[PDB]
């Protein structure tokens, strides 16, 4: 019904942002994919 | 007694061919506007790319072969 | 004698669809299928690049129904099956002629009430057997037996659009051309290859190499600052279309209107 | 007693030459509009690429050899 | 014999809206939400790259928003439901042309009131039965039953704008087709690529290669100093946004006035 | 008695077909200015692209099949 | 009977805007703010290279200001509320035409005075219920109830302007449209564009190189000899800019004076 | 109404098939064949690679291509032929006319 508008900013001042270091840890996990494009060599034309 | 009376064609440019439903509203507000002795001296507009009138039959008619039926 | 329905008669306005069929029928039945679209992109697979994820068969059905309802307005039609209620003006020189109608809405599968009325109260109805129907261009015109205008006189309901085609590279005219189903398909595949096409590599990479350790991989796609990556492909759907649409609207013809 | 009393070609340019039933209904609307004293005065639209009107005939006939048959 | 609120005649101008759901419509039952937008985007997401903040739906609805702005001035149409309080003057052929108006925001889903009057006096106030309507072209005329000019002498009510598509792949002609929905989405469309074409990236940069410690990469992006790195995807979309919309304009057809 | 009385059609040029509400803005602008004797022999100024008057029926009219019927 | 105040008749030119209010009606109300700007830019910070500065909101005030500036001249329009006293030559041939006046500054909020003088002495005040206006054109003209011309000898006093829009996708003629927003925040972005695309590197610098020590680092950026590095935005902008102006110049129609 | 298949080698009767109509079908097949066959050549959207891996080394460079596609070759003489192929033809069947 109202109009929609941008309105006000949200986001607070952060002040002496500390690195992400990635923890060590004998647990198991799963390694985040990217499907795409795959490289091989004409193993045929290789032969001949 | 048979057809042939036409005067002209007005031929409107447009990228489609106008829906039919349009066309009917089209002649609706000619018929509304121009129609007989009611707003006959008036003027339309239309704001088409391209407008042509070609015509079918001279400017005025009479009758033909007068000097071979004497 | 002869036996029928009152409001149709064979000769003239045979009756070809259920009432009742009209809500049944679907786009499934036509074949506008998400399995389809996937079949002419036999070997294409759209997937998420960062994900899993396959589109699913929503969307195809979605996209379809806008190419559908795109293809309806290109081509000035009604497609699917509908009931409609029209009312038309009195313009006398089309009535001296048989009562001439054009409907808004084409092709006519049939006709089950034509009368006139003057202030919602039924004038005249004429007779079943009187009226007669040109199916493709959708003219109504009566053929009794044994001011200068006026507006909304007469009272018009009909059945829009094509019934699916029974047998095959065969139509009648009250019957769905097989080039709809294509057109409205490669309409579709418009859509999905510019959807598909920002999926082939990252997003807006052009060319890329990476070289490890001796190691060398290098890829150049389709994807260039002046062309999109399945624009290949949309040039060639439109030389397609062209073809296909414009040897269609032939078999429309142009529309007309006296003034 | 012998063709020739054509007046002219009416040509309308497209890319497809139409079906014949399109033709054919596009010769009904034409009947039904314009054909005799009925909407003889009338106008029709066409939404074409270009049409042509090419004469055949003179806007006007006559008799022919009139002084050689003196 | 009949029976209907006295505004409105099933006959002529049939109730389509009931006025008080004019303000309970809203974008989202047009399918005009961010979703459909995302669905569009399928695989691609957009972030800013300094944070892990996307962009909300604040800024779908209000681009929305002024995309089917957009669309209602590409063409001459209202294309959301809104009541209308209309003063209209007086034209002499037209008014003895069965009191032939036309509307300025077409089409007219019903008409409440249509009454002359003086100086806010109603002199005459017509039969509802009497005046009927066109809807689509807007056209309101006036069928009576059992100096040259003037200004606003008549006063017209009506509620302009378009009902959401009940049935699939079918319209009526008070009825939204689906793609004003689609042309909504593309013109938005415009909007977030013209906004995500720029994130990809950094900013203004085309090509790159770093080499560090015997591992190399190098990248080109489809930015270029003369066109965009999502001017593909734009420049696409106007050619869809084209056919779309001059086709779309066949549906509604040119504007005239006489003079 | 019947309609085909116009004298011809004034084409407007624009990218876009202005909204109704502009051209009877238009109309009123133009009736106020020019309609009846009242300002008949002024003159309108117009800055649009491009401006046509096509003409639909000729310069000056007159009976038609005259010496048909004599 | 009726109850209103005597300047302003419900019927003809009703009340919309309180004489007070004038004053208090700002850009923020109308949505541009410099957020909005931002939220356009979503993901690009414009700062500047050698110090951490931002640019403040006071430039985007500024700025907005004579965008907002550019666009009532771009469409001949007065667009923030505003009061105006006009004085207005005779011309007989529009003056026999119920008094048409064509206001020099449109839309027509409402009007609060329309007076007849000779040398500064009223000689006819009309009442108020007689005149009537025509908002979106700003024509007014008079409809009295029970040398060929004359410099200045009437007296108008008017506001012109556009209130705020109260509901979603809709706008009543006497209120701004949509597009009028969006257009005055593309031609806000075309110069801040233009002061931003200075700092993506260096000064004036397309191509560069570092090779220390066997690392290696290289940029080539959108910034050519012969194209400017926001260039490319800033063309697309125009592309929309053209689309949107030439669409919304449709509503308003061209103007004409009689001779 | 139709067309009967064509009994004879080489011949055929007004109301029989000439050959072409066949080829022309097929060449309208073969339209959509190509732009589906044209995809699958290598991935999809790859025009340019070059893999080294331990010595060995491969370059690759397709027909495929920002501004054509891998079939458009084969698509566009189709369409050479075609067009040759129609144009002709309509000369047996020749242009339509109605009275009016
Ligand atoms: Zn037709
Ligand atoms: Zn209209
Ligand atoms: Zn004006
Ligand atoms: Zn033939």
């Amino acid at each position: 019904e109202k109009p929609y508008m941008i309105g006000a900013n949200s986001n607070p001042n952060v002040i002496n942002k500390s690195t992400t270091y990635t923890t060590t840890t004998q647990a198991d996990e799963q390694d985040k994919p990217k499907y795409t494009t795959r490289l091989e060599f004409d193993t045929i034309d290789m032969i001949r | 007694s048979h057809g042939g009376t036409t005067r002209g064609i007005l031929q409107i440019r447009s990228d489609q061919q106008q829906s039919q439903h349009a066309l009917e509203n089209f002649k609706r507000e000619w018929k509304s506007s121009l129609s007989g002795i009611n707003g006959s001296w008036q003027i339309p507009v239309v704001m088409a790319d391209d407008i042509k009138f070609v015509n079918m039959t001279p400017t005025a008619n009479d009758m033909q072969f007068e000097k071979w039926l004497n | 004698s002869l036996n029928y329905e009152y409001p149709y008669h064979p000769s003239g306005n045979p009756k070809h669809i259920d009432v009742s069929e009209i809500d049944n029928l679907t786009l499934a039945d036509y074949g506008w299928s998400p399995d389809a679209v996937k079949a002419y992109m036999f070997g294409i697979v759209v997937q998420n690049p960062d994900t899993g994820q396959p589109m699913g068969d929503e969307f195809y059905n979605h996209i379809l129904e806008r190419a559908v309802g795109k293809a309806e307005r290109a081509l000035d039609i009604s497609i699917l099956p509908d009931t409609q209620h029209e009312m038309r003006d009195y313009h006398e020189t089309e009535f001296n002629s048989y009562m001439f109608v054009h409907a808004y809405r084409k092709p006519i599968l049939q006709v089950e009430n034509l009368q006139l009325q003057f202030n919602g109260r039924p004038i005249y109805k004429y007779p079943a057997n009187w009226w007669k129907v040109e199916h493709l261009a959708g003219h109504v015109q009566l053929f009794p037996t044994a001011a200068t205008f006026a507006p909304q006189m007469i009272r018009l309901e009909y059945v829009s659009g094509m019934l699916p085609r029974k047998k095959a590279g065969r139509n009648k005219p009250w019957e769905m051309p097989p080039e709809l189903e294509q057109l409205v398909i490669k309409y579709a595949l418009k859509e999905i290859y510019q959807v598909w096409g920002n999926l082939i590599i990252g997003a807006g990479i052009a060319n890329k190499t990476l070289e490890v350790d001796g190691i060398t991989e290098t890829i150049g796609t389709t994807q260039s600052a002046m062309y999109g990556g399945a624009s290949a492909q949309i040039l060639q759907i439109n030389e397609d279309i062209k073809e296909l649409l414009d040897g269609l609207r032939a078999y429309f013809g142009y529309n007309m209107i006296g003034l």
